């Protein structure tokens, strides 16, 4: 019926906790907006499941 | 020997009735148990 959950914090996982590389991943723009936004799709679809 | 525990961290998720009701809020800390947020 559903499946556990997750949410990736994606800037964290792609490099936890440095400015030096958080500045340089907002250069590529949207993806780690559009990857947070799916997986918050699919969270959200399990309630609807 | 000392184990490194990173520092605390989670999802804020916002909680609203329409803005054309309120601008009142709660706020959500996704899996915090927040005593620590106070001390932060
Ligand atoms: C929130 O975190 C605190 C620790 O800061 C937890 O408190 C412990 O709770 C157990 C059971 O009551 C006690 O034996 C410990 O002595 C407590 N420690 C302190 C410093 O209070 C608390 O249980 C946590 N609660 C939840 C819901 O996560
Ligand atoms: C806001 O809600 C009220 C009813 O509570 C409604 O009359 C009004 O049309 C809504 N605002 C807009 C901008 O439509």
């Amino acid at each position: 019926v559903s499946m556990t959950k997750t949410s990736v914090d994606c800037t964290m996982y792609i490099c936890g906790d440095s400015t030096e590389c958080s500045n340089l991943l907002l250069q590529y723009g949207s993806f780690c907006t559009q990857l947070n936004r799916a997986l918050t799709g699919i969270a959200v679809e399990q309630d609807k499941n | 020997i000392l184990d490194i525990t990173p520092c605390s961290f989670g999802g804020v998720s916002v909680i609203t009735p329409g803005t054309n009701t309120s601008n009142q809020v709660a706020v959500l800390y996704q899996g915090v148990n927040c005593t620590e947020v106070p001390v932060a």
